[PDB]
């Protein structure tokens, strides 16, 4: 198990908005910690995708937002075109150690109906 | 920035596994970035492993710290990750990552970094 | 040069809630051997670039120095609140120097804990930008008046730190220090 999680599953008709979430406890996100969203396409390596709270990479359309709340953070897709079908893992640093640590959330399969 | 893993490779179980990680497009001795090395078993999430940084200063998964060890050389841009007594259930695609900020531009802060560049992975395959 | 090292190799750093001011002036600093040689945890810029701070000249630079949690590093940053930035240091909206912060666990961490440094815990109002409250007196929770002495719902207004070997990345101590940004150039 992982220490953040994330719904298994979301699903959107194309066009319209999407939002995945990923909870944490007292230390990552709770602590204040930043949170990056990675999107990981069939067969290929984990891309960057949010590198910080609602911090975006160059490349990345502006569909793709994100926000913070607490000890939650959510990732949303305001439209939805096909190539928006993969696998998104939230990311945050966990200080609940001696040297620390970096969590990975559970992985959201979104799939475009 | 390319990070390269080894090849894909077979392992007895009970052995112990060394991968080298080879990166290009910036050098091991920079302060602002680091390496580590994240691992994903086949259709499940991915796992963090270890991690290094510019002065030797290096952080394992809690759960894996007496079993995993890294390294690096500077004098060929190597990062090399060692785990010793593997079981069938370790394998998984093992993944190089560079541990760096986004926005450089305004610093750098190592609790916020991030995997910005990540390798293609080599698969990792323990069975008798 | 200039004296970074009275700074940034300082035997004791102060307490977050009487953070050290000292004025830089009438020298020349190279940030950029500093940025690239040095291996601090954090080295973040706001107003500026780090790797583009020789070329700029400023009239007078102070710096900063304090020591907090581990996990308290993040707030030290514009827009940040919290217990710190509220209480203890306020650091502007449109703050334009860098925060350098490093792991001092190895330093100011005892097996008995070291209760040397203080945070403002309790406060009447959030601190304004760059200011600082030395003195500290028991402050008045609820409605009922304070004769003074702590009580039911009188506290002293500073918390101290227990810094131990043992407690983790989240609790260990952590080195600030905040440089604020024509005598001072590259
Ligand atoms: C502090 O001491 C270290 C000792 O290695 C030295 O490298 C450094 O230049 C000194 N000054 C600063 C500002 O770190």
């Amino acid at each position: 198990q992982s220490v953040l999680t994330q719904p298994p599953s979301v699903s959107g008709a194309p066009g319209q908005r999407v939002t995945i979430s990923c909870t944490g406890s007292s230390s990552n996100i709770g602590a204040g910690y930043d949170v990056h969203w990675y999107q990981q396409l069939p067969g290929t390596a984990p891309k960057l995708l949010i590198y910080d709270n609602n911090n975006r990479p160059s490349g990345v359309p502006d569909r793709f937002s994100g926000s913070k709340s607490g000890t939650s953070a959510s990732l949303a897709i305001t439209g939805l075109q096909a190539e928006d079908e993969a696998d998104y893992y939230c990311q945050s640093f966990d200080s609940s150690s001696l040297t620390g640590s970096r969590v990975f959330g559970g992985g959201t399969k979104l799939t475009v109906l | 920035v390319t990070l390269k893993e080894s090849g894909p490779v077979l392992l007895k179980p009970t052995e112990t596994l060394t991968l080298t990680c080879t990166v290009s497009g910036f050098s091991l001795s920079n302060v602002g970035m680091g390496v580590s090395w994240i691992r994903q078993p086949p259709g499940k999430a991915l796992e963090w492993l270890a991690d290094i940084f510019s002065n030797d200063e290096k952080s394992y998964s809690t759960s894996l710290k007496s079993r995993l060890t890294i390294s690096r050389d500077t004098s060929k841009s190597q990062v090399v990750l060692s785990m010793t007594n593997m079981d069938p259930v370790d394998t998984a695609t093992y993944y190089c990552a560079r541990l760096a900020n986004y926005d450089f531009w305004s610093g750098y802060s190592r609790f916020s970094a991030q995997f910005d560049n990540w390798g293609q992975g080599t698969l990792v395959t323990v069975s008798s | 040069l200039c004296p970074f090292d009275e700074v940034f190799n300082a035997t004791r750093f102060a307490s977050v809630y009487a953070w050290n001011r000292k004025r830089i002036s009438n020298c020349v600093a190279d940030y950029s051997v500093l940025y690239n040689l040095a291996p601090f945890f954090t080295f973040k810029c706001y107003g500026v670039s780090p790797t583009k701070l020789n070329d700029l000249c400023f009239t007078n630079v102070y710096a900063d120095s304090f020591v907090i949690r581990g996990d308290e590093v993040r707030q030290i940053a514009p827009g940040q609140t919290g217990n710190i930035a509220d209480y203890n240091y306020k650091l502007p909206d449109d703050f334009t120097g860098c925060v350098i912060a490093w792991n001092s666990n190895k330093l100011d961490s005892k097996v008995s804990g070291n209760y040397n440094y203080l945070y403002r815990l309790f406060r009447k109002s959030n601190l304004k930008p760059f200011e600082r409250d030395i003195s500290t007196e028991i402050y008045q929770a609820g409605n009922k008046p304070c004769n003074g002495v702590a009580g039911f719902n009188c506290y002293f207004p500073l918390r101290s730190y227990s810094f131990r070997p043992t407690y983790g990345v989240g609790h260990q101590p952590y080195r600030v220090v905040v440089l604020s940004f024509a005598t001072v150039c590259g």
